[PDB]
């Protein structure tokens, strides 16, 4: 998935929905 | 024409996503620099909403089939909506595998593992266990950590890692690709420009071709690590073995810079760490960011937004809210630019700024272009553009014309040589380690490793390919990969290996475009508008051309190289050879410290 980025890091999951 | 009927449909896209992006990256931000109860469920709401939308816009683009576009941009935006997730799984696999990601990415951040001798306060990864990892010397403590995290966390990950391996790979063949890993690999794949088209499998050629050339390098690394290290901890280093896992600067062995206390060619040599110097020139977080404007703007890159400067956290922002420090750069869209840093005025935070701001150069070059075509040339050549940055923030040219260094203390060539190996100790060290790791995430969705056989094929392989040895035996009760976080976090690796590459391969082109006269170790190009331009022609683009292109644009190449790496580090690679002499150059798997 992912077609564009908010962050250029790889944050935890758990930061995300 | 259904050419234009899909550019209809782009189009319309474009404005709808524009706005739910924006909704949803504002969300994610606004939670990372201020964790409430609040702030999670506007994320999750935020997040919830752009994933339908997402889903909706797939299932329409596929109602465009890819053979009746003739035009390029509109299939690359096609392909990029039509590919990916498609929820193709049902609604009850497609939740249980959220589950198991959430999950896995949770028992991480919460890992907290006690004394397995003395269990009173249970300890955390970070800053505990890492605090061990970075610092101890004594052997005992830092297995004890090393072994605790994969004797706890690893081993209850175990069970859920098996799960997602197969719903991953469901989801993959169902997404017409091989196995999970296929699917990853199709971020290089370049089909449809000849001369220029690239396979989800050339990459594994090329990786393991590119990684050849190395070998001779990382040993004589390797060798010269393991003579300090027999200095360090006596008893405990074969020399001719692996290297202890737990005995390499941090958990997994993934960088090795922590070493440099106990590998520095010539401890006399003042270390460069700045750090002093500027906590004497009392600099700012603002500073140390505004050091950074100063740098784009004079290779002929513009200033930061204003609304960067308005709306970016540089600073921690206290007690009062807490926020995820890993250091960040943001992209929502409608002009909006913002870093989140907790800086520390630090050498390395200094430089970690070059880098962030180096995302936000390229996200904006870059924003002209469409929605689907925002984004970097691949999953390597964003960290690639941010990685160049700190390799010339650093040159002492650079810290002495900032003057951050004297003018005085000219370079010796024993200052080189503890640069050099400051460096390989990280950019080196971790090709091998990275290289491993997927190549075994590879094999393990290619399904050619058996559940029953995880864990010994896994350090069957630190042994081969990394020379790093198991302090302790590990059964198949232990998962150790997923001990990592880009493991337990489903994030694709190689992007590491790859970047390394291209940051050589990129710098070399724009020094010489600098026209740099000496080693590419000092190369500023911190006044060079030509060299910002030649960049500036490739960040602009985005994903609008393939990768392959868009490294040609720059370099002379359609493929990574490796032999601009050497060249940088080959003043070490003579001079670790002359210390290795005498010694031996190369590891036994056979080794092992609880034979
Ligand atoms: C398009 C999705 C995206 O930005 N990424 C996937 N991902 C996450 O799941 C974040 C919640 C990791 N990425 C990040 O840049 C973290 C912000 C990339
Ligand atoms: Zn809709
Ligand atoms: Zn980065």
């Amino acid at each position: 998935a992912c077609v564009r980025s908010f962050c250029s890091s790889l944050l935890p999951r758990i930061h995300c929905a | 024409t259904i050419e234009e009927q899909a550019k209809t449909f782009l189009d319309k896209f474009n404005h709808e996503a524009e706005d739910l992006f924006y909704q949803s990256s504002l969300a994610s931000w606004n939670y990372n620099t201020n964790i409430t109860e609040e702030n999670v469920q506007n994320m999750n709401n935020a997040g919830d909403k752009w994933s339908a939308f997402l889903k909706e816009q797939s299932t329409l683009a596929q109602m465009y089939p890819l053979q009746e576009i003739q035009n390029l941009t509109v299939k690359l935006q096609l392909q990029a909506l039509q590919q990916n997730g498609s929820s193709v799984l049902s609604e009850d696999k497609s939740k249980r595998l959220n589950t198991i990601l959430n999950t896995m990415s949770t028992i991480y951040s919460t890992g907290k593992v006690c004394n397995p001798d003395n269990p009173q306060e249970c300890l955390l990864l970070e800053p505990g266990l890492n605090e061990i990892m970075a610092n101890s010397l004594d052997y005992n403590e830092r297995l004890w950590a090393w072994e605790s995290w994969r004797s706890e966390v690893g081993k209850q990950l175990r069970p859920l890692y098996e799960e997602y391996v197969v719903l991953k790979n469901e989801m993959a063949r169902a997404n017409h690709y091989e196995d999970y890993g296929d699917y990853w690999r199709g971020d290089y794949e370049v089909n449809g420009v000849d001369g220029y088209d690239y396979s989800r499998g050339q990459l594994i050629e090329d990786v393991e071709h590119t990684f050849e050339e190395i070998k001779p390098l990382y040993e004589h690394l390797h060798a010269y690590v393991r003579a300090k290290l027999m200095n360090a901890y006596p008893s405990y280093i074969s020399p001719i073995g692996c290297l202890p896992a737990h005995l390499l600067g941090d958990m997994w062995g993934r960088f090795w810079t922590n070493l440099y206390s106990l590998t520095v060619p010539f401890g006399q040599k003042p270390n460069i760490d700045v750090t002093d110097a500027m906590v004497d020139q009392a600099w700012d977080a603002q500073r140390i960011f505004k050091e950074a404007e100063k740098f784009f703007v004079s290779v002929g890159l513009p200033n930061m937004t204003q609304g960067f400067w308005e709306n970016s956290m540089l600073t921690d922002p206290g007690n009062v809210q807490k926020a995820v420090c890993h250091p960040t750069a943001w992209d929502l869209g409608k002009g909006d630019f913002r870093i989140l840093m907790c800086t520390k005025v630090t050498m390395d935070d200094f430089l970690t700024a070059h880098h962030e701001m180096g995302h936000i150069q390229y996200d904006m070059a870059y924003a002209a272009q469409p929605f689907l075509l925002r984004n970097g040339a691949n999953e390597g050549f964003h960290e690639a553009v941010g990685e160049i940055m700190s390799l010339s923030a650093a040159t002492p040219k650079h810290l002495k014309s900032i003057g951050l260094l004297s003018p005085d203390f000219q370079e010796d060539n024993e200052t080189e040589i503890n640069f050099l190996l400051k460096q390989a100790l990280t950019i080196v060290g971790t090709l091998p380690f990275t290289y491993m790791l997927e190549k075994w995430r590879w094999m393990v969705f290619k399904g050619e490793i058996p559940k029953d056989q995880w864990m010994k094929k896994w350090w069957e392989m630190k042994r081969e390919i990394v020379g790093v040895v198991e302090p302790v035996p590990h059964d198949e009760t232990y998962c150790d990969p997923a001990s990592l976080f880009h493991v337990s976090n489903d994030y694709s690796f190689i992007r590491y290996y790859t970047r390394t590459l291209y940051q050589f391969q990129f710098q070399e082109a724009l020094c010489q475009a600098a026209k740099h006269e000496g080693p590419l170790h000092k190369c500023d190009i911190s006044n060079s508008t030509e060299a910002g331009q030649k960049l500036f022609n490739m960040l602009r683009l985005g994903k609008s051309e393939p990768w392959t292109l868009a490294l040609e644009n720059v370099v002379g190449a359609k493929n990574m190289n490796v032999r601009p790496l050497l060249n940088y580090f080959e003043p070490l690679f003579t001079w670790l050879k002359d210390q290795n002499k005498n010694s031996f150059v190369g590891w036994s798997t056979d080794w092992s410290p609880y034979a």
